[PDB]
RNA sequence: CGCCACUUCAUGGAAAUAAAUCACUCACGAAUAG
């Protein structure tokens, strides 16, 4: 596992379209953890039970939490978005419809290892790209 | 010394809801959390905030930023594994010929959930049936399986042991000069406010411990009122006798106190309606306040008398108010929030329904003001204040109409959701003080100053000595 | 499959509890906010943790029986009646309703509930007083934290083994034999293979008449005493539960104020110059009485503030 | 790689510009860890990962683990400095500005090989310059 | 005495931190020259 810099790139203008990364170039702290969590949920659990939980917005917590879940998505779309023809017939390159949901995008395709690897990029590219933030 | 060994008295039963393991005894998860609040009021000398910082001072706490929670070890163990197994219902009920010598039923009791397991369905702990002798007097037959999966039991032990450990010692001091008054002063259990959570400590460290209730609760309470119930002689057996007795006479006291009794033959109003309708006669009853608009339709209700206006005398009003207008706020709030009531329409076939909501989801539980301790046989009332948060809010009301059919093949659907149309009186019908906004200026110790001093012949109803008001 | 956990026919554990848990099946949501809440899920999750909490394990069983051969002589110890839980924090929730809202920690191979070794390591150091690293943030609590702790270990020390007198370098240099297998001040000793203190996992040993998992509520009522409480699910280690606690504990040499190991005690006895008031020594038997004390007095788990995971005698 | 002591020269003023070496010739201990590591880091995490980690300044460190990234970049800009400007050369003799962190630089200008050359050197340099001092 | 329920189902914190970052030995040996 190396996290590529063109991944980091996605993460970066993910985490700025979804309302995450404030227009000075700052965090709220707990997002951090929200994403440590995720990671660690996606390892312990599955995929469907911690995308399930982080894809919830009745949830009374301290922030947005389905912003990382949104962020998730559009790294994903943009990792799609530039598969060669080599790729497009053993990996799905379709662009994940924006008001579908996550959890019932990857069902509805089964469980494969794609998304999971996918899932997995995804994730250590928000870690590191909140990681090149600072977190007022 | 790093560790205390206590060995504390069960008074009255607790009520457990992991009951099925037969080491089940007081959960330190209620205990160690209300310990340190009261350990920490303690130190500050009635203040939370003071103690957490006298805490803070002496490196007692665990977090020194967050939270409340004291640093110790909080361990409770049955000694004697025997379990005194009681059912708790809200109803007075034939008891079962065959039954265990370890099941007792508490049946006139403040605790009401579980109701149905003493009713006619497969599921009911005691199953009811008719009589052949007589067709009445019904009859009791014990379910073992029932029993076994039912939700909550009332349970009573031997003495037992709860070890406190803690590498601090003059916590583990503090601890052994506090820990009386706190199990004096607090219930564990379900329902606990009205006495299912009796206990008292006996050896703290094998020595005996010369703690007097009523010191203890004359500090730690604002009003502490003493009731000395008549123990008809016995006193040597039957503590199930004395239980029945005991609660039977909580369940009378507490609901003379926020309602009445339409029980047998005598009437006696409530204190806390006519302590309202007393102080600015304006303020009436949330049930009056219902029972309007289910007449301002045709919709007749069974009883003989309409209800009470006015104090005192027998005085009935199925009609306006007056010209200019009434106070309704929701006066049993306070006393205890209430979600959905029943209204008892004439014939039996169906009922009605009022649902509260908070009209804006904040106030979605009340725990009773009040507090019932029953310590060898004696009763006292004891309480704070009152939550001011509670103090003018809203509420939404839902009204429904509900309809039972007899059987025709499957058996009881209680299940009619018409959604009465009644007009509404509206939000802000009036100031905000029409329909909702729980009452403004109450005071619980004034209320129990006002409560048992009433009635003809100069007894008290609620026949309490007064110990501090 | 029912009772009687058996390497033959019984499903894993842990992967009934983390990966089975969450099964999409044709009639079940809990994707959707109405799905969580749903009856139907309630009663998805309950037929799942019915199905958990549905294993024995017999006195006899097979696998026990390995361990006990594999890892020496068992102390077996009693579940006291909060229960017991270990790997609480692990990530497991979906916000559904009926869930087991709480990690567990389960053995991958076996699916038998077990405390990991490093648990044990670290709840019987955190009684010794050199379990705090000086740090900085540390620099208050420090001295305070040693104190108490040197008369805890002290009294244990003169309780379990026959040593009318001990000092507070002395403690330390035990402390660290027996947890860094080291010397307090850095560098190593020359220590034998066998002289060496192994912590191994303690392990589900015997649920006698009933099942060894209960489910468990912890209802964390608000700040605010007037909104609803928060119902918490999760999985514990029934009382009356034999766990078996295995260690691979030597005898530590104490000659003045440092730890001797065998071959250098030997040296130091045949010297011409010795002295008994000086040679200290804590057999594995003692090593071992003193662990159990321990674990009586403090027990092991989470939530053990709460009571969580004490311990009796069998 | 051989040391080479125009780099070595760099790395001393780069350390005592920001704010390691004490007046008297001592530096906090955990340095000398930092500097071993963030070569590792490089080669088998990535350049663009490492650099993330240690110049994140909301670190649960010993010390302040960032100072070693801006030790890298001035390094790394008198290196840039003292190139020998010609239309031939591959080499970018373009300062990184102080503004930017070097995360984003190495984001935003692509062309990561004379960048990972450069890093990689400027650390070494780091590592065999740490060693004229106490340890402390 | 007769009847009877509705509620609530995870949040906050820690997300790695220090030690060792190569060490020792061989760094030419013979033959051919003189």
């Amino acid at each position: 596992m190396k996290i590529s810099k063109k991944q980091i790139e996605y993460a970066i203008e993910a985490l700025r379209a979804n309302n995450i990364i404030t227009n000075d170039n700052q965090y709220p702290k707990v997002f951090k953890g929200y994403i440590s969590s995720f990671g660690a949920a996606v390892i312990q659990s599955g995929l469907i039970p911690a995308i399930i939980f982080f894809e919830n917005e009745d949830n009374d917590a301290n922030a947005d939490r389905h912003k990382i879940i949104g962020v998730l998505k559009d790294i994903i779309n943009a990792m799609r978005q530039q598969y060669t023809v080599t790729d497009a017939t053993i990996l799905v390159s379709s662009q994940i419809p924006a008001n579908y949901s996550m959890a019932q995008y990857i069902i509805e395709h089964g469980n494969t290892d794609q998304l999971l690897k996918e899932i997995t990029e995804a994730a250590v590219a928000m870690k590191l790209a909140l990681r090149m933030y600072k977190s007022e | 010394m790093n560790q205390l060994t206590a060995i504390l008295k069960q008074h009255t039963p607790m009520i457990h809801f992991q009951h099925n393991e037969s080491g089940a005894t007081l959960r330190a998860s209620e205990v160690k959390p209300l310990l340190d609040k009261f350990i920490l009021t303690k130190l500050g000398n009635g203040d939370i905030r003071e103690g957490r910082l006298y805490a803070k001072k002496n490196n007692w706490l665990i977090d020194n930023e967050k939270n409340y929670a004291l640093n110790y070890k909080l361990s409770i163990s049955l000694q004697k594994k025997s379990r005194l197994e009681y059912l708790i219902t809200s109803s007075t009920f034939p008891l079962p010929t065959e039954r265990p010598s370890n099941f007792f039923t508490i049946q006139n009791s403040p605790y009401f959930a579980q109701e149905k397991c003493v009713g006619i369905n497969t599921n009911s702990t005691i199953i009811l049936k008719k009589s052949n002798s007589d067709p009445r007097k019904k009859e009791a037959e014990f379910k073992e399986k029932n029993w076994s999966q039912i939700d909550k039991k009332g349970l009573e032990w031997q003495d037992f042991t709860i070890k406190i450990f803690s590498l601090k010692g003059d916590l583990i001091n503090k601890i052994q000069t506090y820990l009386p008054a706190f199990f004096i002063c607090h219930n564990f259990g379900t329902r606990n406010n009205k006495g299912f959570g009796s206990f008292t400590v006996e050896y703290i460290n094998n020595q005996k411990n010369i703690c007097n209730v009523e010191d203890t609760l004359k500090e730690n309470f604002a009003f502490v009122y003493k009731k000395k119930i008549a123990l008809s002689r016995q006193s040597t057996l039957d503590f199930i006798y004395i239980y029945n007795q005991i609660f039977s006479t909580i369940k009378k006291d507490y609901q003379i106190l926020k309602s009445g009794y339409n029980f047998r033959n005598e009437y006696i109003k409530s204190l806390l309606f006519c302590y309202f309708v007393s102080k600015y006669p304006n303020y009436r009853w949330e049930k009056r306040k219902m029972k309007q608009l289910i007449k301002a339709r045709g919709y007749e209700l069974k009883g003989d008398h309409s209800p009470i206006s006015g104090i005192r005398e027998n005085d009935n009003s199925w009609n306006d108010p007056n010209p200019n207008g009434y106070n309704y706020a929701y006066i049993r709030a306070i006393l205890g929030l209430a979600e959905q009531y029943e209204f008892q329409l004439e014939t039996p076939y169906q009922k009605a329904i009022v649902k509260i909501k908070s009209a804006n989801n904040c106030i979605s539980r009340y725990k009773s003001p009040l507090l019932f301790k029953i310590i060898n046989n004696s009763i006292y009332l004891v309480g704070n204040e009152i939550n001011t948060e509670i103090l003018n809010k809203p509420f939404q009301y839902s009204y429904i109409e509900q309809t039972k059919n007899k059987n025709m093949r499957t058996g009881k659907s209680e299940i009619t959701e018409r959604t009465m149309h009644i007009n509404e009186i509206e939000m802000n019908y009036k100031n905000r003080i029409n329909y909702h906004y729980t009452p403004t200026s109450f005071s619980l110790i004034d209320f129990m100053q006002y409560a048992m001093s009433y009635k003809k012949n100069g007894k008290n109803i609620l026949n309490y000595i007064p110990l501090k008001q | 499959m029912p009772k009687n956990y058996t390497l033959q026919n019984a499903s894993n554990l842990g992967w009934l509890f983390y990966k089975d848990y969450y099964r999409q099946e044709p009639n079940v949501d809990f994707i959707s906010t109405q799905g969580k809440e749903s009856d139907t899920t309630a009663d998805f999750f309950r037929k799942t943790n019915q199905r958990i909490t549905a294993y024995q394990l017999n006195s006899e069983s097979p696998l026990v029986a390995a361990f006990n051969n594999h890892f020496g002589t068992p102390l077996q110890l009693k579940t006291i009646y909060p229960g017991l839980i270990t790997g609480s924090g692990l990530p497991h929730q979906t916000g559904s309703k009926g869930e087991f809202k709480l990690g567990f920690q389960f053995d991958y191979t076996t699916g038998l509930p077990y405390i990991p070794g490093s648990s044990i390591k670290g709840t019987l150091r955190s009684m010794f007083p050199f379990s705090l690293k000086d740090k900085g943030s540390t620099k208050r609590i420090l001295p305070e934290y040693r104190k108490e702790r040197m008369e805890y270990i002290r009294d244990l020390i003169i309780e379990v083994t026959n040593i009318n007198e001990i000092s507070d370098t002395e403690i330390q240099a035990l402390e660290y034999a027996i947890f860094t297998n080291s010397t307090p001040s850095g560098k190593t000793i020359e220590f034998s293979l066998e002289e060496k203190d192994v912590f191994y996992d303690a392990f589900v040993a015997d649920s006698k008449d009933g099942v060894m998992l209960s489910d468990d509520y912890i209802t964390p009522h608000g700040e605010n005493p007037l909104k609803d409480p928060k119902p918490i699910l999760f999985l514990k280690i029934r009382p009356d539960v034999t766990i078996n606690f295995y260690f691979k504990l030597c005898t530590t040499h104490l000659y003045k104020e440092k730890v001797c190991s065998s071959k250098q005690i030997e040296e130091i006895k045949k010297q011409n110059d010795f002295s008994s008031s000086d040679y200290k020594m804590i057999t594995a038997h003692q090593k071992r009485n003193l662990f159990e004390k321990i674990l009586l007095c403090i027990g092991i788990g989470a939530k053990t503030n709460i009571g969580y995971g004490q311990l009796k005698k069998l």
